[PDB]
């Protein structure tokens, strides 16, 4: 018995990441064998660590985390460097708008594992992590059960299948704080501490976790992995555009008819993914703007980009948040700014500072309490977040306001 | 003075075997203290420190530092309302006035017999589902103020 998680609808296209996924609910390891789950980890194990690291550069899988670094690369960066290795399956997903990472965690939680085993094989590490946000509390205890699954069935533990490799998988809980899902302050929590993101260089690869290299991967990022070593990297590079290949899934939360979450080629465009997939809008009713997360504003004239991390394309997590024609954008904006006042860890000061001037003069703003002055140091301190910031928070936390004040300003002028 | 029951104490040592150093488990001995009183209590953090092997004060700035963590309420369930984006284009104001209706508290205040605390939070992570919230560990998306009473209804 597991804590309640409400049930997201999950659609796929694909039948891959959401094989199991697209059901609300925990496969087992006995349902997981049923389909041929753990027999890429025993093709994996019968290959040497460089050849699995050049099926998944071959594969051309990008990171699923935001940053989109190729993975089979960042595994290359990190053996450069003399062990012991750690591997760090990043499970923190806080990002508003942003639900994909849980349903595999809450429903195919071996799917995660077996891509965890194959990973920290292929880099040399003997100790991998799982850093879960604490707000997951359903998918921490289906981890632990499915992490004991795993060793009963010989899969973690010593001498893994008479390989010689050995791993033990360890889930580490978050308390609160976004920010520990920078790679830096993850491993600073992971190590006991505030979640306090470090200044880059060095980057984790070469000294992560107790100074030692470090592999961070999204929790989907990881999930692809399993299909890689399963398919092969050519089969695997046939699955959407070959310029951005492979399976993804897209969050599609706001005034849509079918929100939940899509595994859908990188090919498909916003307005395919709104309309085509997830049924149009509620009341079909005109879409204003998609809040890509927390991070980007895309207005209606921009719907026919394609989800993939090109730069015209839609680019972050594929986390599609709708707006409709009577969703106020200075009200949305403020949200936003609310989130990043809540989760600067203050280290930086134009950031610590940036971030809370920005949401207590929105606020003002959205009041109609701002004087000409709040309205003029406003737009300074929107453009003045960044500069010193040592992670991406910094750089990020006065974008998609600004994108708002550029792609709406009849509505802004309203609240002038 | 302050000790931890037996059966506390038995749960923060097997946290604090399970990774390979000790300190790594602190966030799960918070989450373990503040799941067995309802909160962490203040006088918890020095025998905590002592079995961490940390000094207090790298305690007390980790209970500080992170959100979930509250060691001025002491509340048996916490109701966790996402504050964040989504939830407020579906619903946020129609579920904390549902909460209001049926508990009489607004969010950071708790009932008077130490029952229900409304916590406001970021994105939860379930946006598909929003407006949303937490009732300690349990996970639901708000529907109306008589499914939302039938929820509270089974933490007795
Ligand atoms: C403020 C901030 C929050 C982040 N949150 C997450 C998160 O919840 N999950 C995640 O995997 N990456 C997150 N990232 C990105 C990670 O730092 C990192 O790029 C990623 O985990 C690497 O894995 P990937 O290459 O598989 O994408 C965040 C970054 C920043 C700057
Ligand atoms: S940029 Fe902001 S969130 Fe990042 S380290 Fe600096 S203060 Fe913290
Ligand atoms: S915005 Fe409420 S759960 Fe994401
Ligand atoms: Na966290």
């Amino acid at each position: 018995s597991y804590p309640a998680i409400p049930r997201i609808y999950a659609e796929t296209t694909l039948n891959m990441l959401l094989k199991r996924a697209k059901k609300p609910r925990v496969h087992s390891i006995d349902e997981y064998l049923k389909d041929g789950g753990y027999q890429a980890l025993e093709k994996a194990l019968n290959m040497s660590p460089e050849e699995i690291i050049d099926w998944v550069d071959k594969s051309t899988l990008r990171g699923r985390g935001g940053a989109g670094f190729p993975t089979g690369k960042k595994w290359k960066f990190a053996v450069q460097n003399p062990g012991p290795r750690y591997f760090i399956c990043n499970a923190d997903e806080s990002e508003p708008g942003t639900f994909k990472d849980r349903i595999i965690i809450e429903r195919d939680p071996h799917l995660l594992i077996e891509g965890i085993i194959i990973s920290s094989y292929a880099i040399g590490a003997n100790e991998a992590y799982i850093y879960i946000r604490g707000e997951y509390p359903a998918g921490y205890y289906i981890l632990r059960d499915a992490i004991e699954e795993a060793k009963k069935k010989g899969f973690l533990g010593k001498n893994i299948l008479g390989s010689g490799f050995d791993l033990e998988i360890y889930v580490a809980r978050g308390a609160g704080a976004y920010i520990c899902g920078e790679e830096t302050a993850l491993i600073e929590s992971l190590e006991g501490k505030r979640g306090h993101p470090r200044l880059k260089p060095p980057y984790p690869v070469q000294k992560g976790l107790w100074g030692k290299p470090t592999v961070v991967n999204n929790v989907e990022t990881i999930a692809n992995v399993p299909f890689i070593i399963s398919m092969g990297w050519e089969e695997y590079r046939y699955i959407g555009p070959s310029d951005y290949a492979g399976p993804k899934l897209f969050p599609v939360s706001g005034k849509v008819k079918k929100p939940g979450v899509y595994e859908l080629p990188m090919n498909t465009t916003l307005r395919e993914v709104i309309f085509k997939y997830a049924g149009g809008t509620l009341g079909n009713k005109k879409v204003k703007a998609v809040f890509s997360g927390a991070l980007d504003c895309f207005s209606s004239e921009e719907l026919d980009i394609p989800m993939d991390y090109s730069p015209l394309g839609f680019g972050g997590t594929g986390t599609v948040i709708v707006l409709t024609e009577e969703d106020d954008i200075v009200e949305a904006a403020l949200k936003i700014a609310e989130f990043y006042e809540h989760e600067t860890c203050g280290q930086c000061t134009p950031c610590r500072v940036g971030c809370y001037e920005q949401a207590n003069l929105l606020e003002k703003i959205y009041k109609g309490e701002a004087t000409e002055q709040d309205w003029e140091g406003f737009d300074f301190v929107n453009r003045n977040i960044q500069p010193t910031s040592i992670c991406g928070l910094g750089a990020v936390a006065g974008r998609l306001i600004r994108q708002t004040l550029e792609k709406f300003p009849e509505e802004w002028e309203k609240y002038r | 003075e302050f000790e931890f029951p037996e059966e506390l104490k038995t749960k923060l040592q097997e946290h604090i075997n399970y990774f390979p150093k000790k300190r790594q488990a602190i966030l799960l001995c918070l989450h373990e203290i503040q799941n067995y009183y309802g909160y962490i209590p203040p006088e918890s953090l020095k025998p905590l420190a002592d079995m961490l092997e940390l000094p207090l004060n790298h305690v007390e700035g980790v209970v500080a530092f992170y959100d979930m963590f509250d060691r001025e309420d002491k509340a048996k369930y916490r109701i966790r309302v996402c504050v964040s984006i989504v939830c407020h284009l579906m619903g946020t104001n129609k579920l904390l006035k549902a909460l209001e209706n049926i508990l009489g508290i607004k969010p950071g205040e708790v009932t008077p017999d130490g029952k229900f605390k409304i916590v406001p939070v970021q994105c939860l992570s379930a946006c598909s589902e929003a407006p949303v919230f937490m009732v300690n560990d349990d996970e639901y998306k708000f529907e109306s103020e008589v499914q939302l009473n039938e929820i509270l209804s089974r933490y007795t």
